């Protein structure tokens, strides 16, 4: 048992037509002091999955390494480990799943929230979550934190079911994971302008775009506002 | 401090016919007020012709159904691909529920099947082992609201013929595979008007001697 | 359980048990014996935390019985209750320690002497011409001080033990269904049927 | 730990550890055993090259494993104690777990299975011990006699003898023992295990011990006066 | 729960309802609380279900090897003991069970109540549960050694009922049993709510009930 | 010579005689023969009796709905390494949801039979193992022997007289490579190949066991009236 | 001296191999397997006419349908069938059902190999485990010490085995009735035995779905020596 | 591996004897002998150091008689340094008796204890046996005075008067001769010492090549003491007896 000390806020994510898309902001907090600024927490795992991570960093850190020491251990006496037998999305997952269980129980969790977001070899889409409690869930959209409350409402207005996937294309599915990002910088205290974004998809393979900032944002009709009911001036 | 336990919500309902069984449960998975996804399944086959559903906490949940899956591949390669009776399942899933009896899985678990007449069978354990055979039960959060409709409309419970005026009881008459599968669907519409924890979707896993079929409905998203 | 009197006299030593097992708010039996023979002229009697108290006197016995058996002799009562003791101070410090209080009446053989030894959870022994455990004392002990004697027979000393359960169903708030007595003298362990 | 397998099979088939273990029972006082219609009679040598010995506390060859029954043995003393011990141990545990007495046959079950355990665990060598365990059930009277060997093997018998010469006083038994017709009292049975000794043991002084075992927990070890009052009578019926 | 067993002269009597509660929650309307350990073994079931089936049917096991290993059927005292000293491994660990062992022997009729805490009483009247105060009531008034088979099973029955009727967390139904020499005899699955207004008319009792 | 007592010792010329008298086991044993296309893996098994009244001993054994393999030499010490791949197969389904490669398998089995020839106290497997698969390369065969050495093979034969069918497969490579889409083709060239170690006895409904693997088609035994259509 | 777990050059074990040669100094013992049932019988041999032959338990129950006879150090058999009793019983209690007598046998030898440098030797015995399950009828198993073990429609084992073996091949075929079984088995006991056969120095049972494994009494096996004797007699 | 360097202490010969505990008893025939006579009113130990030196330091030195409690005491024929891990393994028992039931030990159970301690070393463990034989002289309050013996065996049996060590066969006899049941300590103090001066295998028998110890109920009243002679009254009881 323990409790967080350095943490990073939401994960957010949403499968379209050709793949998935996966974001997360550059902050570690400490507490409500915003601390570090240039925090990476989507680390990708090959050429064909993005593991976004939320929670405590270093228990983030410590499981960055244990997916570096994956990829090192599959290519062990494999000459297919940049083929056939490369690790996939489904793999690295319920490996983190099973890791995730067995720490919950023996009363020491990773205390985080995971999302793994990939594209199968058969170019299906993989998105599943899991968390320090070792539960597990799939949907259309996924997202940890405050970003469960607030983007998934916005993302499911995209894809509100499984049908909508096919509909929805990478344009669409990046802007309203763009806009989802905006409005948790404008709601989340423990949030960050910076933030980091990465798309798997099954024809033109992984792009990760970092440096990411949120732009387009309203604060005119902040003027306007005076006191907090009688005051005019 | 840390809490090793979650609630995933959802509810589950096994019902035994004569040379049938049906396990259904919804598909909406939650924690507090949030909805986690509306299509998780929840009912699996387990292979033998045994469907099997662990509600509660999900994380115990698919850790038990995952445990059972692989205790039936073991049983075909320790007893020359013997066929795992319903009653042997049953008896075997105490015993993993038992091991942890000081670390429970929290899981309120229903299994279903035939027996070895051909009959249908449905056993429901409780969350450190202890198990019976049953002819209806429903488990989970609206478990208490499904109970009470399920002793009225299925085992026809204070119901008497009209005329003699409480002298005769209605006759316990068998219930077809589509007259139970009404009353499936009729009490998770029910339980998803009165529980925020029930809705989304309804998958149900009918089991017959010619195998298992499923049949998926949807429910109110709200 | 509750009460366990014992008293020694001249030539044998006396104990009282109660009768009573209470489970809930409910008595189970109303005639229980609390007391394991030891060995020919050893008894002993129990009272503790429930289920802890045979389990620890059925332990006792057999290592008794078996070194009976082992060196064709039997120890004397001294000698039982120091291992009695050693087992209890051992046990005080244990992960879950055993919550039995103990009297251990026996006469000796090669002295030709009664011996009664009060021994409680702790390992706090004593060897006393009377003695008792928990609250029985609080009630019983004036009545002892004042009429006991130790040329008393055996005779004597059932009636001033019967005083003494008569005081204790006055004056006690519980009922313990009254007591088995048995007796410890030179030619054995015997009950006491009608009391 | 040492873990080196001593018993061990051999090309023929035999483990000779085991083997040269009934070598060192042979070498054994006699020990004999007779179970008449109400009782079982334990008949032990006492060879007489040791003489200024204390009879009072030099260990006895009889040995008490409850109160309703009891050992006997030939071979290695050393090696026989420790049988006895856990022999005396497994009845107190068996009272205690089952709150019933040991039955004749499940203690020699016991002793059987410790002596078979030292010839198939490493490190150990078999234990160098025949035993003859005798008593009665608890609320029975029939009379129980039971034999045991360093493989581990046990089985019933209705008279039997160990260690040196022990081929003698077998083949006296044999012919003396019916079977229709057992030992009708005690002082019959006595006196046939006495005769059966005096084939082999010498001198009828203090060379041979017995020891009576009744039903209902009634043991007695008879003393040198009675065991040559038998002697004495044997003797003057053989002058004849 | 409520459960009881008694001794008399044609053998024991053992009966049970069949009520599981989680709370105030109804759970169970027909759960079996006894078992079945050999042709001439019963054992009923108070405080935790789990704990209650886990550990008497591995009993049952325990009693079944005792079997074979010694060609004859293990006494009523023996199998409660190893019973006992179950629970005596797991001695504040939590285990919630509260049981009666009956059966036929070579002594004759055997009854042994067993409980978590690892007491073992031997007796000729017990009672266990919730309800176990209300059925005592009608037992300690009504009980002989000489009352025979068709009056003792009724007693029993009777009793359970006076507990399913007044204590919440006891009732359904009432399961029988009678243990002979020749083995346990099951004397059938009895509801509570026809077995009461039976009971009503035909006893008389229950006066202040409308029905 | 003195330096066979044990297999932690080595020869003057370099040589471990408790691993090649572990060997001697398997060439003792009876034959079976292992052979894949492209699309399926196939294992063919002659079963031994010990007379007429007695049973035809079990050679073939599953270890998971993709791979399973076939036996020659001490049956004991196949069940023992058979359990071991049963366990591993299951090991990566249940942690990395992947089923086990056909390659890393044999490289398990391999490190597992190595360290009982380089420790004292042990002894090295008495037995030969023939590995068959389908994973995401597709079919697989591989031959295993107690000295640690696995072999990736289109076909091979081990056993007493496993030097004929082993020349077949040796002519034959080209022809039943070809195979696929056609399980019975090449069961028949399976059969065919175990016929040439055969003297004295032939193919009977008891005495034959075969095992197919492949696509879609999951690890199974053939064994009794099932194995006739062969015949 | 030399390793316990040493192959010889021909490879084999040399201890399974000499265990092998323990079994053959072993009392005879034979069993049948029918479509009726399937029956066993032993050789008791006792070593003097004072030891009480009925104490000679060479043939055991392991469950309600499943016996076992043994031949060979039947001292080292004790802790086979304590093993055997417990996985039978253990089955039930997590299956609630019987465990079939091929698992069982497969559970016994199962420990024959757990020998090294575990116990430190192989077992000295062989046991004939008879039984009968829902899934694939009666059978009768041969667990040899080498941790092998193969089904039989009949078998012998022990010192007379090869002989009577061989009366076993002529004698058998698969339309036996339980009776001529039980006559069989006392007809080979009786040729391949040192002293006469007579009930108290040898020994049958039988496994039926019905009434289970029974073993015979005396008085049972003597009137089926007098039926055997009468039909010898008869041509 | 190693097997190949190992002795292994703890087998039978094919007559059914162990090796190394008949080797042991070859080791200790060529020991100083020690003498134990039982009498009625107390219990004499007697024995004798191997070929001494003038310059050893005899009033502070202990190779044969050993004191376990204040009641019971051993006389050692064998190796020494054996002897002394058994000895504090044998005080250490009669204080963990004495701690548990406020009784000092029986004779008999302690040197039963020791006695299957040498046991152990025979049946398992692989290791040599102690080359050690005690006569133990000792009181109780159940049996009196008592006299034992232990050999590496672990096989103990009672005496009234025995020996160990060298010439045993000789100074039996010359016991078996000598002594009678209503003996008296001062008596058996003679025979002891007459016998070892028979036995001796040196020219003569001196204060400095013995060790001698008393248990006498000759204490004030009902108790038992222990006398180790010290070397000038080894000489004055020399002189008494009339060796010297
Ligand atoms: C009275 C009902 C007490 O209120 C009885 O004592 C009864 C005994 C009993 C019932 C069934 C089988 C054997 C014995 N006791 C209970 O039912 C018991 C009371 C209880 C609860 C909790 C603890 O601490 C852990 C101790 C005692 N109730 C249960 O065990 C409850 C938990 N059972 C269930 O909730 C339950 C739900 C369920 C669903 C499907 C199948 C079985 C189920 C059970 C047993
Ligand atoms: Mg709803």
């Amino acid at each position: 048992t323990q409790q967080p000390i350095v943490t990073g806020t939401s994960v957010i994510s949403m499968k379209y037509d050709n793949g998935v898309i996966i974001a997360a902001d550059n902050l570690g907090s400490y507490g409500s002091l915003l601390r570090f600024n240039g925090v990476e927490r989507l680390i990708p795992v090959g050429d064909n999955t993005v593991v976004g991570i939320s929670g405590d960093i270093s228990d983030m850190q410590h499981i960055e390494r244990l997916l570096k020491d994956l990829v090192t251990e599959n290519a062990y006496d494999n000459p297919l480990a940049d083929a056939e037998e490369a690790l996939e999305p489904s793999y690295i997952f319920e490996y983190l799943a099973t890791v995730m269980y067995q720490r919950r129980s023996k009363m020491n969790p990773l205390w985080n929230a995971i999302i793994v977001a990939g594209v199968q070899s058969n170019g299906d889409q993989f998105l599943r979550y899991v968390n320090l409690l070792g539960v597990t869930y799939s949907s259309p959209t996924l997202a940890t934190g405050f970003g469960a409350h607030m983007a998934n409402p916005l993302l499911r207005k995209v894809v509100d079911r499984e049908s909508d996937i096919p509909k929805t294309t990478v344009q669409v599915a990046e802007e309203a994971i763009v806009n989802a990002m905006r409005v948790l910088y404008y709601r989340d205290a423990r949030s960050s302008r910076n933030f980091s974004l990465a798309i798997i998809d099954k024809n033109t393979g992984l792009t990760f775009k970092k440096n990411l900032q949120v732009e387009n944002m309203k604060w005119d009709f902040a003027k306007d506002i005076k006191g907090y009911g009688t005051q005019k001036i | 401090q840390f809490n090793p336990y979650g609630d995933n919500g959802g509810t589950i309902l096994g019902i035994a016919g004569e040379d049938f069984a049906v396990l259904a449960g919804d598909t909406r998975n939650i924690t507090d007020y949030s909805i986690n996804s509306r299509y998780e399944p929840k009912v699996f086959d387990c292979g033998d012709n045994i469907v099997m559903s662990a509600n509660g906490f999900a994380a115990d949940g698919d850790a038990l159904v995952k445990r059972f899956k692989n205790s039936v591949k073991w049983y075909h390669f320790d007893h020359n691909d013997k066929k795992l009776s319903i009653n042997s399942a049953a008896r075997n899933i105490q015993h993993l529920l038992y091991s942890r009896r000081f670390f429970p899985y929290y899981v309120y678990n229903i299994i279903a099947g035939l027996d070895e007449d051909g009959k249908g069978a449905v056993y429901s354990f409780d969350p450190v082992g202890s198990y019976q055979r049953e002819q209806c039960r429903a488990g989970g959060a609206a478990a208490s609201l499904i109970m009470p409709f399920l002793d009225n409309q299925v085992n026809f419970k204070n119901q008497y013929e009209p005329g003699t005026n409480g002298k005769v009881k209605k006759p316990l008459k068998y219930l077809s595979v589509e007259e139970v599968i009404k009353l499936v669907r009729d009490s998770f519409t029910s339980a998803t008007e009165r529980h925020i924890q029930v809705g989304d979707g309804l998958e149900i896993l009918i089991v017959t001697k010619d195998g298992v079929r499923k049949e998926f409905y949807e429910l109110k998203r709200d | 359980m509750d009460i366990i009197l014992g008293i020694r006299v001249q030539d044998s030593v006396i104990l009282a048990s109660s009768k009573a097992v209470t489970r809930g708010i409910s008595v189970l039996k109303d005639s229980d014996d609390k007391t394991r023979q030891l060995s020919p002229h050893t008894l002993m009697s129990f009272a503790g935390e429930a289920g802890d108290t045979v389990q620890f006197a059925e332990y006792i016995q057999a290592n008794i019985q078996l070194y009976s058996i082992r060196e064709d002799y039997e120890l004397s009562p001294q000698a039982v209750s120091s291992f009695v003791r050693q087992e209890l101070a051992k046990s005080i410090r244990s992960r879950r320690p055993y919550q039995v209080n103990v009297l251990i009446g026996g006469y000796d053989k090669k002295k030709n002497k009664p011996e009664l030894y009060q021994i409680d959870y702790l390992g706090t022994k004593v060897e006393l011409p009377y003695g008792a455990h928990g609250y029985s004392g609080f009630y019983t002990f004036s009545l002892l001080d004042h009429h006991y004697r130790p040329d008393m027979t055996t005779e004597e000393g059932l009636d001033l033990l019967k005083l003494c359960v008569q005081e204790l169903e006055k004056r006690m708030p519980m009922d313990f269904k009254g007591v088995i007595v048995k007796i410890v003298d030179k030619d054995g362990i015997r009950q006491v049927d009608d009391f | 730990g040492y873990d080196r397998a001593l018993s061990i099979f051999s090309p023929d088939g035999h483990i000779f550890q085991v083997e040269y273990a009934l070598e060192a029972v042979k070498r054994g006082t006699c020990a004999v055993g007779v179970k008449g219609k109400n009782c079982v009679v334990l008949g032990c040598e006492r060879r007489s090259t040791l003489k200024l010995q204390d009879t009072r506390i030099t260990p006895s060859k009889v040995s008490k494993i409850d109160s309703h029954v009891v050992l006997s043995f030939s071979g290695l003393n050393a090696d026989s104690r420790i049988l006895i011990e856990k022999a005396r141990v497994e009845a107190q545990s068996h009272r205690l777990t089952l709150e019933d007495p040991v039955t004749v046959e499940y203690l020699t079950r016991y002793v059987a299975g410790v002596q078979q355990r030292y010839t198939q665990s490493g490190g150990v060598r078999p234990f160098g011990v025949s035993t003859l365990i005798a008593g009665f059930d608890p609320r029975d009277d029939e009379p129980k006699l039971y034999q045991t060997e360093p493989s581990g093997i046990y089985s019933s018998w209705s008279a039997q003898t160990i260690g040196r010469n022990s081929k003698t006083v077998r083949e006296f038994l044999e012919k003396n023992y019916d079977r229709k017709e057992p030992p009708a009292t005690v002082e019959e049975c006595v006196k046939l295990t006495v005769r059966s000794l005096l084939e082999v043991v010498q001198t009828g002084a203090k060379n041979i011990e017995i020891t009576v075992v009744k039903p209902d927990s009634d043991i007695v070890a008879l003393s040198s006066e009675e065991i040559n009052q038998y002697v004495t009578q044997i003797e003057q019926e053989k002058q004849e | 729960t409520t459960t009881l067993a008694f001794k008399f002269q044609h053998g024991v009597i053992v009966a049970v309802d069949s009520r599981a509660t989680a709370g105030s929650y109804i759970s169970s309307l027909r759960m079996n609380k006894v078992i079945e350990i050999n042709p001439y073994l019963l054992g009923t079931m108070s405080g935790c279900a789990a704990d209650c089936q886990y550990w008497e049917r591995l009993l049952a096991k325990e009693c079944r090897l005792y079997y074979l290993r010694n060609g004859e059927r293990i006494s009523v005292s023996a199998a409660s003991k190893l019973l006992s000293n179950m629970m005596l491994q797991y001695r504040g660990m939590g285990l919630s069970m509260g049981s009666m062992i009956c059966g036929w022997d070579k002594k004759g009729p055997g009854l042994y109540y067993v409980d978590d805490n690892g007491t073992r009483l031997s007796g000729q009247m017990f009672s266990t549960g919730s309800g176990n105060t209300y059925a005592y009531g009608v037992l300690d008034s009504n009980y002989k050694w000489d009352l025979s088979v068709e009056d003792a099973l009724y007693l029993g029955k009777r009793s359970i009922l006076a507990a399913a009727h007044r204590d919440a967390y006891s009732g359904g139904s009432v399961n029988l049993y009678h243990v002979t020499e020749d083995g346990w005899i099951y004397h059938g699955n009895h509801d509570v709510g026809e077995l009461f207004w039976k009971v009503k008319e035909e006893e008389g009792s229950f006066n202040n009930v409308i029905g | 010579n003195n330096y066979d007592g044990d297999t932690v010792t080595f020869s003057p010329t370099g040589r471990l005689f408790q691993v090649e008298y572990a060997l001697e086991a398997i060439k003792q044993g009876s034959v079976t023969v292992g052979l894949r296309s492209n699309t399926h893996a196939v294992l063919v098994a002659l079963k031994r009796n010990a007379d007429e009244l007695s049973s035809y001993q079990k050679k073939i054994i599953k270890c998971d709905e993709h791979m399973g393999l076939s036996l020659a030499g001490l049956a004991p010490d196949a069940r023992v390494l058979s359990n071991y791949l049963r366990q591993q197969c299951n090991y990566s389904s249940l942690v990395f949801n992947r089923k086990l490669a056909v390659e890393r398998a044999g490289h398990l089995l391999c490190d597992k039979a190595q360290k009982n020839t380089q420790s004292y106290g042990g002894r090295p497997y008495g037995v030969g193992l023939l590995i068959i698969g389908y994973d995401k390369s597709g079919a697989h065969l591989l031959e295993f022997q107690p000295s640690g050495n696995v072999t990736e093979l289109y076909g091979t034969a081990i056993g007493a007289r496993s030097q004929g069918a082993k020349t077949y497969l040796e002519r034959t490579l080209d022809t039943f490579i070809k195979i696929d889409g056609n399980p019975d083709e090449l069961i028949k060239a399976g059969v065919e190949a175990i016929s040439q170690s055969l003297r004295d006895e032939s193919l009977t409904v008891d005495n034959l066991s075969i095992a197919i693997v492949g696509k879609d088609t999951p690890f199974t035994i053939y064994d009794g009236e099932a194995v006739a259509k062969y015949i | 001296d030399r390793g316990v777990s040493t192959f010889s050059p021909e490879g084999r074990l040399f201890q399974v191999e000499y265990s092998l040669e323990a079994i053959k100094l072993g009392s005879t013992a034979i069993g049948i397997a029918t479509k009726e049932g399937v029956v066993l019988g032993v050789e008791k041999r006792a070593t003097s006419p004072l030891l009480e032959s009925d104490s000679i338990e060479k043939i055991v129950e392991i469950d309600r349908h499943i016996g076992c006879a043994m031949s060979g150090l039947t001292a080292d058999a004790r802790s086979m069938i304590e093993h055997a009793r417990t996985a039978a019983v253990t089955h039930n209690l997590y299956y609630d059902e019987d465990i079939n007598v091929e698992s069982l046998t497969q559970s016994v030898c199962d420990l024959a190999l757990r020998f090294g440098e575990l116990m430190s030797r192989p077992f000295g015995v062989a046991l004939l485990i008879a039984g009968h399950d829902a899934d694939d009828g009666y059978q009768l198993f041969h667990a040899e010490p080498s941790g092998t073990f193969y089904r039989y429609n009949a078998k012998a084992i022990g010192s007379g085995s090869e002989g009577a073996q061989a009366e076993l091949l002529n004698e058998w075929h698969s339309s036996l009735t339980l009776k001529e079984a039980e006559l069989l088995v006392l007809k080979i006991l009786k040729q391949v035995m040192e002293e006469k056969l007579d009930e108290n120095n040898a020994q049958l049972s039988c496994i039926t779905k019905q009434d289970g494994f029974k073993i015979y009494d005396n008085e049972k096996t003597a009137e089926l020596i007098k039926e055997l004797k009468e039909k010898e007699a008869a041509e | 591996g190693s097997r190949r360097y190992d002795s292994r202490t703890t087998i039978f010969s094919p007559e059914g004897r162990l090796y190394q505990v008949e080797y042991a008893l070859e080791s200790i025939s060529h020991a100083g002998t020690a003498i134990g006579i039982m009498a009625s009113d107390g219990i004499v130990l007697a024995a004798e150091r191997k070929v001494t030196s003038t310059l050893l330091e005899q009033d502070t030195s202990t190779e044969k008689l050993y004191k376990l409690n204040d009641k019971i005491a051993v006389a050692v024929a064998g190796l020494t340094a054996d002897a002394e891990i058994l000895i504090n393994t044998a005080r250490i028992h009669a204080q963990n008796y004495l701690k548990t039931y406020n009784e000092d030990i029986p004779v008999e159970i302690l040197v039963r204890r020791l006695s299957d301690i040498k046991q152990g070393y025979t049946q398992h463990g692989g290791l040599r046996p102690f080359g050690v034989s005690f006569i133990y002289a000792g009181y109780d309050d159940r049996y009196g005075y008592q006299l034992y013996t232990s050999n590496p065996s672990g096989n103990y049996t009672g005496w009234k008067a025995i020996s160990v060590g060298a010439n045993t066969s000789a100074a039996q006899t010359l016991l078996q001769m000598d002594y009678k049941d209503d003996m008296k300590v001062d008596d058996a103090i003679e025979l002891a010492l007459k016998t070892l001066s028979k036995t001796t295998d040196s020219s003569a028998l001196t204060y400095d090549r013995l060790e001698f110890a008393t248990i006498r109920k000759g204490a004030n009243d009902g108790e038992v003491y222990q006398k180790i002679f010290k070397p000038q009254e080894i000489k004055d009881i020399l002189v008494k007896t009339g060796i010297t």
